[PDB]
């Protein structure tokens, strides 16, 4: 579509968050608008597509985004969704959640329910394949099973990849297996900070062949990391990691701004997501992109970084 | 601050051959390997190029292989075969026969191991590397099979240097084999992806400039391999000699890389002269004519992206960068628009010998796009038939790796046209 | 009652060359160190040998080597002479933190050493540029530390400003966003200098059509005397550099002076004109010798100092300020009445023996505050606008370790302070 899907949801605040008795800095006014302030004390305006406070369901704000995105990829097209934020307890809630209750459970199973509420709605071939792969140290890993290389397959622009393991699966708690099995063999590096960080721009791959005819559809589940600063990490291996996750978004978004200005030629070479992933973003296709954040004091110019990621020109 | 120079194929080792040639007497450096020049800039940086030895020996940083030793057997017999140590040399039998699969896809591969280990204690010998140097041909069994397979490794082994290497293309002109498009097309799907920079080189046009303005009758290997050669001192003395704007090839690759994949130039030398004045405005008309643009492409065509202006000798800089100032005044057409200085000078304080002055134009212009036309449509005919290609799928190459990489090209392609205008 | 000079990148390193190439030559020092037959910026040893309070730090090893091995060589101490190993690149993340971090914890305890050998330290005053990757990067880092350590000093950069038109390098405007950025915050008076301008004035006051950088920093060092150099001299009004501040820049985010310099002449034309100090002080005021490429016309005025050399009657200065005043076409800020403060030294001006500038009795540094300063930041502001609208070339930056929306976060501290030059001037 030629409106890009710009959203940004705000987490709840903790019991340790609690502990502090720091202020909140985010004015909810509706779903499409927030206000988000900034005591230093000037409160800034960030209008956007949608916009999700502490205090919203996680059903609600997977009905407003994953809802209308699952049927455009079974309706012949296809459609992606980005996760892009730090590590927080804001990022795992907004994708998988706790899952708990078959409601508050993240846009993941939610999806997965959306999914089998289709599987019985009507009847065709469903086959669920899914493969689920990371970037770690500009290689793509086979997160179900690394066994040398994942190589791409390319008529016009369908992009097949090789050494990926697609699994036919078709039960929910299946992937919610494979996910467990993403995380022990995805690559963490251990800190004084942030240990727990396992810093990698990650696609989870959602093929469902719906063929009577042929008819085929394909989501795309991609897991952004965090940019980051060198100098904010003071670490002597990591910076490697960081400089080559920093310049991958970097060459993600300029595509997203070739993408919008109705450019002739978009680039997609440069970088290895965006060309694994070119008719994802480029065709007449809906792109999410989802900015989470924590409240508060500690993270503002880790907020007000996001903000500028999420921010596009409009007549 | 030493750079490693490998020399590959056919035609690259007969280029560096004069190359080498050229430096020994920049230093005066006799063939043998003892220093005879009479100035300690002649003695400062040589541990740049050179490793010194015992009793003031001098052995190159240099590095020769091929699949077939007869070009190395002519160069080590002939002059300056003697200024390698003869542990430089290698190589094997059985050569590719201009079979890219024979270079890159197997046996040339099983050399690969004998090089890079040459290739890993000379960079163990070196204090602080700053880049790598490569000589080569696209339309190339032997230059582009190995000098593909040779660069992978070696980015994947230094992230950090420098990958710089000189490129000869195929002409519009000359189809020596047949085969010299399915060869440009498999490199370049290395080329962009493993080097920081190139330089795109034809033998036409150096037929021309050998002819139209050195105004010589038959333009031999010597003569070309002579006039690539100045652009390769060009390019390095500023970091090895004294100068004004003392420039590093890091500080050519941020000044003129504006997107991570274009990194092809024109490079080109200013005082071509025959033997029948000499300003800066003399130099910067030179540097900016079409005729001494050593691609084949018209460059007005074209619009250009960033120029690189090297220069040698003692120049007053107003009397440069207003001259420099005043071609982009002329045709700033030509330039793209959403760069308002298009052009980097650099000056160094030392001319080479003979010529008071010197300058080296080395631009990115969106020309190159016709260069990538004339590959492509090579691709396209020849694959429709599969014409002569049972060697390379014998060899264990698939048709959707060549689809895949005249596709790459044709990525490269579609930027060009895209910022040109 | 000292003062010590820190040089980096290729540019201010070889302005210091002619610097020290100045002091040697006040005093009849030799590049030994000594007097054939004074402790402001020096140290003397026992047997007589003067070192200088200079450091020269660099990332490439060219330009120290041309000094160590040049002349000069016996002056510095090779202690002082800091060198890296691999350039800069021309990158801002290279200087201020990818390379840079690992020779500025040498480079930082020197100074420290320095201001132990020291004792009333007035501050100190560095040498870099806008368009580099040293001196834009290293410097950026190397006077964070010295704000902390050192938050009581007075900090001096004599920064060369990107010229609008000649331009030596495409990432010259994304370089100096980050530069500002860091200079904002911790710099108390930060001087820039036009390459043009030298040009400029050299092409036509000092008639000579082949300036080289030798002959530009000439004109450059000249000038550095006659701030400080002549000011730790006696004189009939001498001020320090202290005030400076206090008198110059009025508010916390103005300090960002011109200076020029009026009696620049050759050795033929001042044998006609003997020169007064009432035609040298409408000198400074041309827009033509302005030495940064602005409309002084179009920019109000804040503050002018005036700093003087050799044989001087201050009573003929008081008509000569009214003079200005009675020539009223500057404009001047309602805002500050009387923003003119006289120096004079009684020190004259110095020859270099090989440059062109003309033995004269007399010399006036002019420092300034304008508005036409805005103007300036636009042209550069327009150069990385574009750029960043491409997201051209910031492969080479996010590639060594920044981030995306940093290079919009300087700019609009670039952007804040184009307010504050438009309000100083509207304000009634
Ligand atoms: N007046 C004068 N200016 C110079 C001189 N050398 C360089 N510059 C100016 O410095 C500007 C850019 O700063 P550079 O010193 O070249 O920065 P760089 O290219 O990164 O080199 P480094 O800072 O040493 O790493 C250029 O635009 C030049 O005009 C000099 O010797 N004299
Ligand atoms: N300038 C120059 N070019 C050469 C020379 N020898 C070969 N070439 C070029 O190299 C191309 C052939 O590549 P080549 O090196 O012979 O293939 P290889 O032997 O398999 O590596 C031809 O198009 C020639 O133009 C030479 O001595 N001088
Ligand atoms: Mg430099």
């Amino acid at each position: 579509n030629q409106n890009i899907q710009v959203y940004v949801r705000v987490r709840p605040l903790n019991s340790r968050e609690r502990c502090i008795r720091s202020a909140e800095v985010v004015d909810v006014v509706g779903p499409r608008e927030v206000v988000t302030r900034h005591t230093l004390k000037l409160t800034k305006k960030f209008t956007f597509d949608r916009s999700f406070g502490p205090e919203s369901k996680q059903c609600d704000v997977y009905s407003v985004v994953v809802s209308p995105l699952i049927e455009e990829v079974l309706n012949g097209y296809n459609c992606t969704v980005f996760a892009y934020g730090q590590t927080g307890t804001g990022k795992t809630h907004t994708m998988v959640g706790n899952w708990e209750d078959d409601s508050d459970i993240g846009i993941i199973p939610r999806a997965l329910s959306h999914l089998f509420d289709e599987l019985r709605m009507m009847e065709v071939e469903y086959t669920m394949r899914i493969s689920y792969l990371e970037l770690y140290n500009e290689e793509l890993c086979d997160l179900l099973s690394t066994d040398t290389k994942i190589r791409i397959f390319d008529k016009k622009g369908s992009v097949i990849i090789q050494g990926l393991e697609e699994i036919p699966v078709h039960s929910k708690d299946d992937v919610y297996k494979l996910l467990e099995k993403g995380k022990e063999r995805r690559k963490t590096a251990t800190t004084l900070m942030n240990a727990q960080s396992s810093r990698s721009h990650t696609v989870f791959s959602i093929v469902v062949h719906i063929r009577e005819m042929l008819k085929i559809g394909k989501l795309n589940l991609v897991d952004l990391a965090g940019s980051e600063n060198v100098s904010k990490a003071g670490n002597e291996i990591r910076v490697r990691e960081t400089v080559n996750i920093n310049q991958s978004l970097l060459t993600l978004g300029r595509v997203i701004t070739a993408l919008v200005d109705r450019a002739p030629h978009v680039p997609y070479r440069e970088s290895k997501l965006t060309r694994l992933l070119q008719e994802s973003l480029g065709g007449r296709t809906k792109t999410s992109i989802i900015a989470t954040i924590s409240p508060g004091h500690k993270d503002i110019e880790e907020t007000l970084s996001t903000l500028e990621y999420a921010h596009r020109a409009k007549n | 601050r030493e750079i490693v120079h490998i020399q590959a194929g056919q035609c690259g080792n007969q280029i560096g051959a004069k190359f080498w040639e050229v430096i020994s007497d920049e230093h005066g450096i006799d063939p043998t390997g003892s220093y005879h020049g009479d100035s300690d800039l002649q003695l400062e940086r040589i541990n740049v190029y050179y490793n010194e030895a015992a009793g003031n020996k001098y052995v190159p940083r240099a590095i020769l292989v091929d699949l077939e030793p007869g070009t190395m057997d002519s160069v080590r017999s002939g002059p300056f075969g003697q200024i390698f140590r003869p542990d430089n040399f290698v190589f094997g039998q059985s050569g590719a026969g201009n079979n890219w699969a024979k270079g890159h896809y197997t046996e040339g591969a099983e050399l690969v191991d004998s090089v890079l280990d040459v290739v890993r204690k000379e960079s163990e010998s070196c204090d602080c590397l700053q880049g790598f140097q490569l000589t080569h041909s696209l339309g190339g069994g032997t230059g582009s099979g190995m000098g593909t397979l040779l660069i992978s490794k070696i980015r994947e082994e230094y992230p950090d240097r420098i990958m710089n290497t000189f490129s000869v293309v195929p002409s519009p002109k000359v189809s020596d084999t047949v085969v010299e498009p399915y060869n440009a097309t498999l490199s370049v799907h290395q080329l962009v992806e493993n080097t920081d920079e190139t330089y795109c080189i034809d033998n036409e046009a150096l037929y021309d400039i050998c002819f139209r303005t050195l105004k010589l009758t038959t333009p031999t290997y010597g003569d070309l391999n002579h006039l690539v050669s100045a652009t390769m001192s060009g390019v390095t003395t500023c970091l090895r000699f004294p100068g004004q704007l003392n420039a590093d090839l890091r500080k050519l690759a941020v000044n003129m890389v504006p997107f991570p994949r274009l990194h092809f130039f024109m490079p080109g030398f200013a005082p071509l002269t025959s033997r029948g004045a000499l300003t800066v405005p003399e130099l910067t008309q030179q540097m900016f004519d079409a005729k001494n643009m050593m691609a084949a492409c018209d460059p007005r065509h074209g619009r250009y992206l960033t120029v690189a202006a090297v220069f040698r000798g003692r120049m007053s800089m107003k009397e440069v960068d207003e001259q420099m100032l005043n071609v982009q005044n002329k045709n700033s057409s030509y330039f793209v628009e959403w760069i308002p200085n298009n052009v980097k000078t650099a000056v160094c304080d030392i001319p080479p010998r003979g010529l008071k002055m010197s300058a080296t134009f080395i631009g990115n212009s969106t020309a190159i796009q016709e260069l990538f036309k004339r590959i492509s449509e090579q691709f396209t005919a020849m694959f429709r038939r599969k014409a002569f290609l049972h060697w390379y799928t014998g060899e264990g190459m698939d048709e959707m790796e060549f689809t895949e990489a005249e596709s790459n090209m044709n990525d490269l392609v579609s930027e060009y046209q895209q910022y040109q205008d | 009652r000292e003062c010590i000079s820190i040089h980096v990148g290729q540019a201010g390193v070889q302005i210091g060359n002619a610097c020290w190439e100045l002091y040697c030559l006040e005093h009849g020092i030799q590049p030994d160190g000594q007097m054939p037959s004074f402790n402001t910026f020096f140290s003397e040893t026992g047997a007589g040998k003067h070192v200088p309070r200079a450091v020269f730090v660099d990332l490439e090893p060219t330009v120290i080597d041309e000094v160590r091995t040049g002349t000069y060589r016996q002056l510095f101490h090779p202690e002082q002479l800091i060198t890296g190993k691999e350039d800069a690149a021309n990158n801002y993340a290279r200087g201020h933190y990818t390379i840079g971090k690992e020779i500025i914890d040498l480079v930082l305890d020197r100074i420290r050493k320095l201001a132990d050998q020291c004792t009333g330290l007035q501050g100190f005053s560095v040498f870099h540029s806008f368009g580099g990757g040293t001196g834009s990067g290293f410097t950026s880092l190397l006077m964070e530390r010295l704000s902390v350590d050192y938050g009581k000093k007075s900090k001096l950069e004599f920064s060369i400003y990107p010229a609008p038109q000649v331009s030596t390098a495409v990432v010259e405007p994304y370089n100096s966003i980050l530069t500002t950025h860091t200079t904002l915050e911790h710099s108390d008076c930060a001087f820039m200098v036009d390459n043009e301008a030298i040009y400029d004035i050299c092409r036509r006051n000092l008639d000579i059509e082949r300036p080289t950088y030798t002959n530009l920093n000439r004109l450059i060092g000249q000038i550095v005397s006659s701030i400080t150099a002549s000011l730790r001299f006696d004189g009939a009004l001498n001020v320090d550099l202290t005030e400076f501040q206090t008198n110059l820049v009025p508010y916390p985010r103005a300090h960002f002076p011109l200076a020029t310099y009026a009696p620049v002449i050759s050795a033929e034309k001042a044998y006609h004109e003997q020169l007064s100090v009432a035609e040298i002080t409408n000198a400074c005021f041309e827009p033509a010798n302005q030495m940064v490429k602005c409309d002084p016309r179009h920019g109000k005025y804040m503050a002018c100092c005036l700093l003087y050399r050799g044989d001087v009657v201050p009573k003929d200065v008081n008509a000569a300020i009214a003079t200005i005043k009675t020539k009223r076409t500057i404009q001047f800020v309602d805002w500050c009445p009387t923003g003119f403060k006289v120096g004079i030294n009684y020190e004259p001006p110095t020859v270099v023996p090989g440059g062109d500038l003309a033995k004269v009795q007399r010399a006036v540094c002019m420092l300034s505050n304008t508005t036409a300063i805005a103007e300036a930041w636009a042209r550069l502001d327009h150069k990385f606008d574009l750029m960043y609208a491409k997201r051209a070339f910031v492969h080479w930056y996010v590639g060594e370790g920044m981030e995306e929306g940093e290079f919009s976060e300087a700019r609009e501290d670039m952007a804040a302070l184009e307010k504050d030059y438009e309000e100083v001037g509207v304000d009634s």
